[PDB]
């Protein structure tokens, strides 16, 4: 539709961002490390995607550039954040990423597509035929790499409510590798304005040997319809640039990180 | 990849060491491979067959020593292995030592 | 408080440097005697 | 001598035939590995990629097929024990040990051949039917099957 | 000697208990040799 823009706002990152870098095992050693890394206490952006204007859509979707790596996150309560689609001109003539979490499949693709002007997708699964949710292209022009595995996502909520998830991610593409760090825990308080302050550790979960050259961030929104026009419910996620520091890592007993420096 | 309470050469990821391989009790987290020890050597490794790590300690290496009271008077000498338990070193220990 | 004394120690180069490499005892064969002198050396620092 | 008996390492490590009494270090001593442990990444798959070469139909010359090998271990000796395989040679890479070595990307296609033209698909000749239809490149990758 | 012992030598030379900073060290060729009067002789 025809919203408005809105200007992005500002919050601390505070101790938020640290990955294992290598897959070796270590224990009561305080090792310390060179590479790419959130900050400290850093302004991120904190984005949140609601219902706008009691029913009209919001496109606060911009083209983030992708630059050296990224702190997505969120601190989402229902399924409808979804999507990290890259491109470096966002056309049919580029390769581009998608990826989409089609029930329990990641469904990786690395083919060129169309991009409409405000690709969304649909919380709520479409009656009798499979999903008009492919509205996001319509042309696939050659095809380089696929992957479809369980969903990248494991988080559940049928549980109940009172809880939500804190999905945190670090999307980093080099010397034609992309890792992706995933990690999930429940939340104590609705408090959606800053990150609570808790040590947390993002895991290594997929690796990709694909050599795209990527430059600019895209995401992908979740809404069925009114349930005027495509509307959905509350959510709010953040990004975190990242860039090379040094670390002085301690680890614990078991091979955890509990704190750095 | 399998044997027991011998040191012995792998190839375990292109790691090329020698160490008696045994039963360990580290509880390494799903993703992590290898071991490490505050040296930054190689001290545990994940099981490629199984979900049960196991611990690398190189086995029994020293120098030795000799004691002579002076060739004059008697050519007699006794031996001292540094810091080895006797018993892993016997005198029979010739065939493969 | 005065100090007296300190610990005792010894080091294999052969060991140390090349660690199950004949190969490199080989090659550090031509190099004469590296290693007497250290191992002297710290044994007069024990016995002292 | 140096390796007869104790007094004899002595004095080789003294460099003299008479020793005093004392306590001398003349070499060391360590337990020589006994077996190998075989090593093996215990990887469990192989790959489907005999779909491609051997099915109902076979990809014409001008619309050649579109399919990789991608995250396998498909062996290549079995290939080459086949008697119907009989192009194993290769010309920049192992003939015999190809599947050995590590490799990427490996694209597969599928035309139809006269017989007498494999030897004319290679750059640097055109064939009857690789004149129109089928072609490699300057410096071809992979080996001739 | 309780205050002075939060670190000494280890007090082990057998190397038998070795299944860690000195043992794992005496991989790499530091060894430590006992004092001849020990301290019940001092
Ligand atoms: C990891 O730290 C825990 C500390 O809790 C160590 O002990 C474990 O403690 C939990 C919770 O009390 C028990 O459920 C486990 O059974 C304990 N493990 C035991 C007794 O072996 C644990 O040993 C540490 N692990 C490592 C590898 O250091």
């Amino acid at each position: 539709t025809t919203r408005t823009q809105l200007p992005p706002a500002y919050t601390n990152s505070f101790t938020r961002g640290v990955y294992y870098p290598d897959k070796v095992f270590r224990s009561s050693v305080l090792h310390s490390t060179q590479d790419l890394f959130l900050p400290f206490f850093s302004n991120v952006t904190w984005f949140h995607v609601i219902s706008g204007t009691n029913g009209t859509k919001r496109f606060d979707n911009p083209v983030l550039p992708f630059n050296d790596g990224v702190y997505f996150a969120s601190i989402e309560k229902s399924n409808i954040i979804r999507g990290w689609i890259f491109g470096t001109t966002l056309d049919s003539k580029t390769q581009s990423l998608l990826i989409v979490n089609n029930a329990t499949n990641v469904v990786i693709k690395v083919c060129e597509f169309q991009f409409c002007n405000d690709p969304f997708l649909d919380h709520k699964n479409n009656k009798s035929w499979m999903e008009s949710e492919f509205r996001v292209y319509s042309s696939a022009n050659n095809c380089t790499f696929e992957y479809v595995s369980q969903p990248f996502l494991m988080d559940l909520e049928g549980k109940q409510g009172n809880f939500k998830n804190l999905r945190e991610f670090v999307f980093k593409n080099i010397d034609g590798y992309f890792k992706i760090y995933s990690k999930h825990t429940p939340i104590i308080v609705r408090e959606p304005e800053d990150l609570p302050q808790g040590f947390s550790a993002l895991e290594p979960l997929v690796d990709l040997p694909i050599g795209i050259n990527i430059t600019r961030f895209q995401t992908l929104l979740a809404l069925h319809r009114s349930y005027s026009g495509w509307t959905a419910g509350a959510a709010a996620y953040y990004v975190g640039y990242l860039q090379p520091r040094t670390f002085l890592l301690k680890y614990n007993e078991n091979g955890t990180i509990t704190d750095a420096v | 990849n399998l044997v027991k309470n011998k040191c012995v050469n792998f190839n375990f990821n292109g790691l090329k060491g020698t160490g008696v391989l045994t039963e360990s009790n580290k509880k390494f987290l799903p993703f992590q491979q290898f071991g490490r020890d505050i040296a930054d050597t190689t001290d545990a490794v994940r099981d490629p067959q199984t979900l049960e790590i196991l611990d690398i300690t190189p086995c029994s290496f020293g120098g030795v020593s000799v004691i002579t009271p002076g060739t004059n008077t008697s050519n007699q000498v006794a031996v001292l292995y540094q810091g080895v338990n006797c018993t892993e070193v016997p005198v029979a220990i010739h065939a493969d030592q | 408080i005065l100090p007296v004394s300190m610990t005792k120690t010894s080091v294999d180069c052969t060991m140390y440097i090349c660690g199950d490499s004949t190969e490199c005892s080989n090659l550090l064969l031509q190099y004469g005697s590296f290693c007497t002198q250290l191992k002297r050396a710290l044994t007069g620092i024990a016995v002292e | 001598d140096c390796a007869l008996d104790p007094l004899s390492e002595t004095k080789c490590t003294l460099k003299s035939f008479t020793v005093e009494k004392g306590i001398y270090q003349t070499s060391n001593f360590r337990v020589q590995p006994t077996e190998s442990i075989v090593r093996f990444p215990n990887i469990t798959n192989l790959c489907p990629f005999d779909e491609v070469f051997n099915a109902t139909r076979f990809a014409s010359v001008y619309a050649w097929n579109r399919k990789r090998i991608s995250n396998c271990v498909a062996d290549y000796s079995v290939l080459y024990n086949l008697a119907p395989f009989f192009t194993f040679k290769c010309y920049g890479v192992s003939p015999t040990k190809l599947n050995d070595l590590c490799f990427t990307n490996v694209y597969a296609d599928s035309f139809v051949i006269r017989g007498d033209e494999v030897r004319q698909i290679a750059p640097g000749q055109t064939g009857n039917i690789a004149d129109y239809n089928y072609k490699l490149p300057d410096d071809f990758t992979g080996c001739v099957i | 000697f309780n205050k002075v012992t939060l670190a000494d030598a280890g007090f082990i030379k057998q190397y038998g208990d070795c299944l860690d900073l000195i043992c794992a060290q005496k991989f790499k060729g530091l060894t430590v040799l006992p004092p001849l009067l020990t301290d019940e002789m001092i």
